[PDB]
């Protein structure tokens, strides 16, 4: 067993943290006090579950997660809520003013006050592991503590972690829901600072989620809690196999294998299936077939973009519920013939297939029903460059006017690291091509 | 009020589109990269398809499809049906064709079985009977090209032993009905057909341009479907729906639903149609061939009136309805 | 379909399906980064003070 | 995140007063300082505007200053009077005479270190100091010069705080001397330099819309201050009360400004109100919409149609469909795109807040930042050089101790920040 360590960065990702973490406690059987009555070794243990919680001698387990925050009124909802027994009060961290929306107030300014507290309190859960992987480190890309001070702590964390593995799981900026007008600039220059400094990860456009929320949901007008549980609901579909029994993704360098070939393309796109309304009286449970093959319509993906006019490096299906794996083969003998699926010549055309049988869990109470069977597909294809395209297109409209650059030069910033970071991304939007054509 | 963008200035297709809909006084043009459109009018290179149906509160239409260019290019129409298995190695109204890379593989093979039982053997690419001399030719431009077998027997129009080529006008709509529009041109040649030579291609080149003696039997060298017709009857005892209209919308059906899986719109974030331009070559046994696929055709001076009405009605109107047909209906 | 390195536990199983074959910077660059932007904050609030006592 | 509210002068004590009586009254507040209301979203973020006292008493985190005890001596008589601390109150006794000169460099001077010892002791309380408000007119001596004075001051002491002030724009229609051009140019030059958010309060645009919409044929400063109010309580609702955006004024200051000098925004409010008359037909969220957006809505006299909008911020306040304000602010843009820069993509921003202002069911509040706010400066510019041309009235000035230079100095920054504003319509 080799632990995971969770770490959830500003306002998205703290509060898509509550979400996972609660999901987390109700698959595994763990009461909001940590409790756990299904384990039966006392204090410790080297289970599949232990890769995420560690366990007091009284019985407690606790998420192996640390929350930070440059403002405190988010963390300290977590503080009060109903899980505010499940974390130790030092693994919640929170400064008095936040980054404002500004990533040089995140990265410079504020993130230099603080960085050297956060990785002390990581180096605390750290040296509770007995083999530590990596991290799985939870962000937006546009708000000011998501973008500037993620970048800032991945940094460190390479130096202080060289050899673990980095996962992201990044929210990609939306104006049905977005914060700011400065989103194309924070993440641009959060994803050039951080490129070479994550292993994999998987984006999640908030314009995705708000569709499909509206779209099967029939959620007129969806809230940040409608979209963190159907989020938290793909997350936990993507570490599973780090909590329970299996032979696929055991560990997190098994993703990068697995789902990126080459160093720079680690953005793996996220399909999920069925997503269905808790609210309908009448429901037609969908089989392996119409939910796999569901995983190849745009309108289920975490990014809206066209697989057919890209090419596939790597595609994983991820299945939980009632599924064995005939009709799993049988349903993609049928997609392969009445889809366009192109691999890049120098890959194998294949899926890598897990199946866990415990079917999804759903929050009481919340939007989603509980299905017989459910699947994930990540895929590594070049489609998912659209999304580079559309907010490098954003970020060329202001910067030709430099609006708003004043307010990151006056935290300490310089004007070339916007374009040193534009540059990097001209040349991530190059590679894609050559590597889909 | 609707709003649309136009993004390729040099369509005289789009540009008269452009007209009616503002005539219409329920469209208001905007700037190029205005992104709050409804409608695109698109570039014809590097469309940001990309960047569509990301604008909430708007419902998005473009003019062209993201994937047609397989079929409109002429080395990648001969790749989709030799690996296409709707069509298949053995479709029976393409002519013989090869993909040749200048700095030719089985073209050799085919071409000198042509040695064999003497048949007609000219090819085209640019016409010639020799390999040897069309391939000197072929690699002193610099680009890819197709090489193709020029078809020998082709039926001449009388009076003046003439060559032709017909082209059609379909029109793809967002829901992928095909719509092939009633009124054809045939683009004649004003020089009569000599097959003893080919380096002579002005009676063999039927291009409208390429006719630079041209408007002696019918304006402009365009000799369309009423006249047609009836030559047909007089002449061949025969009409154009039944000789020649039935293959043709047989070949337009068989690419474009070849195609639908790989270029359709239907469950996508935004929506996409085009306007195509079919070329046909009929033979001596009134058999139809296609020649080509044109994904940003312009249309006959007489029918653009007709024809970019008809693409407001179908594909436009349709998506954004205001406050006879003249298209026939492919059905798939 | 190859379907090859088959695991069957009692949680669930995984397989492979193949249809066709084929065809950092250091700490002390980051302290001086940090401090670099720092040197330039505190210039140019040096410089507003200027100002603001002339 | 605490505010220091400063009002300054005849009229920004005069809106001061009035703006703590309509946020009082949204809190619950009553003028003794208790909280008799009836929901908790009152109180999750009244410290943001209200320091908490001994028997769970709020006193506003205001200080009132004046170079004249009389429009003071009104507050403290006013019906939310008893409510400020009283060691808040500063005042001198010489008045400043409409003079600029006064406020900032003579009679104000005197003055301007006990305001900021009141400041200090105000900042020293707060667990977190967002920044100031200031209220204060800029055509008289006091809330002009002095305000002014006060400001630069206030940023010596915390550069790294946020500076925002409402300032209210003279006009020859609600006029008391002839000197207000050269007191509002002497003023916007500091404004350009030393706030970071400033809300364009023109006297010009509340007459008209008293006299034309309201169909008042004399209105008084009262009535004038009715729409402050109003539009106060509305463009601070995002930081008085919780929502999705858990706003402040910096996060305010870097999405509207896109260049450190084009800081000056143009209120609207909807629908538009008399005082003492109640109409009974609430307005629908398409109505709501269309009126926030209407130039005969907006506190500054400049049409919207005459330049674009950089960027905006739209509050929406009572019980509605959320996703009616979202289809019909969305309806907005697209139906007027050309009239919203494209080079800053998404540029308009949209808040609901589900406590409606007191005696209306729904209402909307508009914060634009248009490049039109120039056509209010280059009105000012040209009333200020029919004047100067002749140096008329300046001996009010040089007998202060200024110079015609500083005079030249203020106009041409003012016609600076003209073209500054003429470069991005056409861009
Ligand atoms: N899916 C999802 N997106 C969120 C959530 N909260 C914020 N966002 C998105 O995140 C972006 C804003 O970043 P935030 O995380 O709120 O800002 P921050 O990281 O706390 O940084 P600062 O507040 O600027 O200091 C916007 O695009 C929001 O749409 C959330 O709970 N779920
Ligand atoms: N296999 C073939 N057999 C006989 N004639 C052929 C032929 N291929 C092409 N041609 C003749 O050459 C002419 C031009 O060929 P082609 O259509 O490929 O060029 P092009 O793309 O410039 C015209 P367009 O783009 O309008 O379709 C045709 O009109 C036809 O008369
Ligand atoms: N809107 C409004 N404007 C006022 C009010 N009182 C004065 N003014 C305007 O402010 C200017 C006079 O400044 P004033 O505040 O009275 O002088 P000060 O005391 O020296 O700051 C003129 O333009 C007046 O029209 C008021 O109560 N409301
Ligand atoms: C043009 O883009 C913008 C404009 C304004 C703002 C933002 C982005 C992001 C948060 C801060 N912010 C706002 N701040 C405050 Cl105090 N009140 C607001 N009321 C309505 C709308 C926005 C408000
Ligand atoms: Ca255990
Ligand atoms: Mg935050
Ligand atoms: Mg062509
Ligand atoms: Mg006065």
């Amino acid at each position: 067993m080799r632990e995971c360590i969770s770490i959830h960065v500003g306002q998205a990702g703290v509060q898509i943290g509550n979400a996972c973490w609660e999901l987390y406690c109700l698959e595994h059987g763990i009461q909001p006090d940590g409790q756990m009555p299904s384990d039966k070794t006392i204090g410790g243990g080297d289970d599949s579950f232990n890769t995420f919680f560690s366990e007091t001698g009284a019985g407690k387990h606790v998420p192996r997660a640390v929350f930070v925050d440059l403002e405190p009124t988010v963390i300290d909802e977590v503080r009060t809520g109903t899980y505010r027994q499940l974390f130790h009060p030092e693994q919640l961290i929170t400064g008095k003013e936040d980054a404002a929306n500004n990533y040089a107030r995140g990265h410079y300014t504020i993130g230099k006050e603080i960085i050297d507290l956060v990785l002390d309190r990581i180096r605390k859960l750290a040296d509770q592991c007995t083999g530590l992987q990596g991290f799985l480190v939870f962000h937006s890309f546009g708000g000011g503590t998501g973008s500037g001070f993620t970048s800032l702590l991945m940094e460190r964390l390479s130096v202080d972690y060289g050899k673990k593995s980095k996962l992201e799981f990044s929210i990609y900026p939306a104006p049905q829901v977005s914060t700011a007008v400065v989103e194309p600039y924070n993440s641009i220059l959060t994803t050039h600072t951080t490129l070479e400094h994550s292993d994999c990860a998987f984006m999640v456009d908030n314009e995705a989620i708000y569709d499909i929320c509206r779209r099967n949901l029939d959620i007129e007008r969806p809230t940040y809690t409608n979209l963190n549980r159907l989020i938290s609901q793909i997350v936990s579909s993507i570490t599973a196999s780090l909590r329970f029994d299996g032979a696929l993704n055991v560990d997190l360098t098994e993703f990068q294998t697995n789902l990126v070939p080459y160093p720079r393309i680690h953005f793996p796109l996220a399909t999920y299936a069925p997503v269905i309304s808790a609210e309908k009286a009448y429901h037609e449970q969908l089989s392996v077939a119409e939910i796999t093959n569901a995983c190849f319509e745009p309108a289920n993906q975490m990014v809206k973009c066209d697989p057919r006019h890209g090419k596939y490096m790597a595609c994983c299906l991820l299945y939980r519920g009632d599924v064995v794996p005939k009709d799993v083969n049988a349903a993609i003998a049928t997609i392969k013939t009445k889809r366009s699926i192109q691999f890049v010549d120098w890959c194998p055309t294949g899926f890598k297939v897990g199946i866990n049988y415990q079917p999804p869990t759903v929050v009481p109470g919340g939007d989603l029903a509980k299905v017989q069977r459910a699947v994930c597909m990540l895929s590594n294809t070049t489609a998912i460059a659209e999304a580079w395209a559309r907010l490098d297109h954003k970020f060329d409209l202001m910067y030709a006017k430099r609006a708003f650059v004043h307010w990151y030069v006056g935290e300490g910033m310089e004007e070339g690291e916007f374009s040193e970071a534009r540059e990097d991304m001209a040349a991530l939007e190059k590679d894609y091509e050559e590597v889909g054509v | 009020m609707y709003t649309f963008v136009v993004r390729d200035e040099n369509s005289s297709v789009y540009a008269e589109v452009s007209r009616l809909l503002l005539a219409t006084g329920q469209w208001k043009r905007l700037r190029k990269d205005n992104p709050r459109f409804n409608l695109m009018l698109g570039e014809r290179n590097r469309l940001p398809f990309g960047r569509l149906g990301h604008e909430p509160g708007l419902v998005q239409l473009v003019n062209y499809y993201r994937g047609a260019d397989k079929l409109c290019r002429k080395a990648s129409l001969v790749k989709l049906i030799k690996t296409s298995p709707e069509l298949s190695e053995s479709c029976t109204w393409f002519p013989e064709s090869y993909v040749i890379y200048p700095t030719r593989e089985v073209f050799l093979a085919a071409y000198n079985r042509r040695r064999e039982g003497r048949e007609g053997n000219v090819w085209i690419a640019l016409i010639s009977s020799e390999a040897s001399e069309l391939l000197d030719f072929i690699d002193e431009q610099g680009q890819v090209h197709v090489i193709q077998k020029y078809l020998e027997k082709p039926l001449l129009l009388e009076p003046g032993h003439r060559k032709f080529d017909i082209r059609s006008w379909v029109l793809v709509d967002h829901l992928y009905n095909i719509y092939l529009y009633r009124e054809g041109v045939l683009r004649t040649s004003s020089e009569p057909y000599n097959s003893a030579n080919f380096q002579d291609k002005t009676c063999h080149l039927t291009n409208h341009c390429i006719q630079k003696n041209y408007g002696r039997y019918e304006e402009g060298n365009e000799m369309f479907f009423e006249e047609f017709n009836q030559y047909l009857m007089d002449a061949l005892n025969t009409t154009l729906e039944n000789s020649i209209l039935l293959q043709i919308k047989h070949i337009i059906r068989s690419c474009l639903m070849c195609i639908e899986p790989a270029i359709s719109t239907k469950h996508l974030h935004y929506q996409s149609f085009q306007l195509f331009g079919f070329d046909f070559m009929v033979d001596e046994e009134l058999k139809v061939w296609l020649i080509e696929v044109n994904g940003a055709p312009a249309c006959a001076q007489k029918l653009y009136a007709e024809l970019c009405q008809g693409i407001v009605d179908v594909a436009i109107s349709s998506v954004f309805p205001l406050a006879t047909s003249i298209f026939i209906k492919l059905h798939h | 379909m190859e379907v090859i390195e088959l695991n069957k536990c009692t949680s669930g199983q995984s397989f492979e399906v193949i249809l066709k074959p084929p065809s950092d910077p250091s700490l002390e660059e980051i302290q001086k980064k940090l401090e670099a932007a720092e040197e330039r904050r505190k210039y140019q609030e040096a410089e507003l003070l200027k100002h603001l006592a002339e | 995140r605490e505010i220091v509210h400063i009002q300054a002068g005849q009229c920004g004590n005069q809106i001061g007063a009035k703006f703590w009586e309509v946020i009082s009254d949204e809190h619950g507040i009553d003028p003794t300082g208790s909280y008799h209301g009836d929901s908790d979203l009152q109180l999750e973020r009244i410290n943001v505007y209200y320091n908490e006292a001994t028997g769970n008493k709020y006193v506003p985190r205001a200080i009132l200053v004046d170079l004249e005890p009389g429009t003071m001596d009104s507050v403290r008589s006013g019906p939310f009077g008893q409510i400020f601390r009283p060691d808040n109150f500063v005042f001198g006794q010489s008045g400043a005479g409409n003079n600029w000169a006064k406020g900032h460099y003579t009679e104000g001077a005197e003055l301007v270190d006990s305001v900021l010892d009141v400041v200090r002791k105000e900042s020293e309380s707060c667990d977190c100091l967002q920044g100031f408000q200031l209220t204060h007119s800029l055509g008289g001596g006091t809330g002009s010069g002095m305000g002014t004075l006060l400001i630069s001051k206030i940023r010596e002491e915390y550069p790294d705080r946020i500076m925002n002030t409402f300032s209210v724009m003279p006009s020859p229609k609600v006029s008391d001397t002839v000197v207000e051009p050269y007191n509002a140019t002497l003023s916007v030059h500091q404004l350009v330099e030393n706030t970071d958010e400033t809300y364009c309060i023109d006297n010009e645009a509340l007459y008209d819309i008293c006299f034309r919409t309201l169909k008042l044929t004399t209105p008084t400063y009262g009535d004038l201050n009715h729409l402050v109010s109003a539009t106060m309580s509305g463009v601070t609702t995002c930081l008085r009360f919780p929502g999705q955006l858990n706003a402040d004024l910096r996060k305010l200051a870097v999405n509207m400004v896109p260049f450190p000098r084009l800081h000056f925004f143009m209120p609207g409010f909807a629908p538009l109100t008399s005082r003492g008359s109640q109409q009974y037909r609430a307005l629908t969220v398409p109505e709501l919409t269309q009126q926030m957006f209407d130039s005969k809505n907006m506190m500054a006299a400049c049409d919207p149609r005459h330049g674009r909008y950089l960027t905006v911020a739209a509050i929406f306040r009572g019980r509605m469909s959320m996703k009616e304000v979202d289809e019909q602010m969305l309806n907005v843009q697209n139906k007027n795109s050309s009239y919203f820069v494209e080079w800053i993509p998404n540029n308009v921003k949209t808040a609901v807040c589900d406590i409606p202002p007191r005696g209306l069911k729904m209402s909307a509040t508009f914060i634009g930042n248009s490049t039109a706010i120039q056509e209010l400066f280059k009105r000012i510019s040209e009333q200020f050089t029919a004047m100067f041309r002749r140096k008329a009235f300046l001996h009010w000035y040089t007998g202060e101790g200024m110079d015609e230079m500083e005079f030249t100095e203020a106009e041409s920054n003012m016609n600076d920040l003209v073209s500054e504003y003429q470069q991005y319509q056409d861009a």
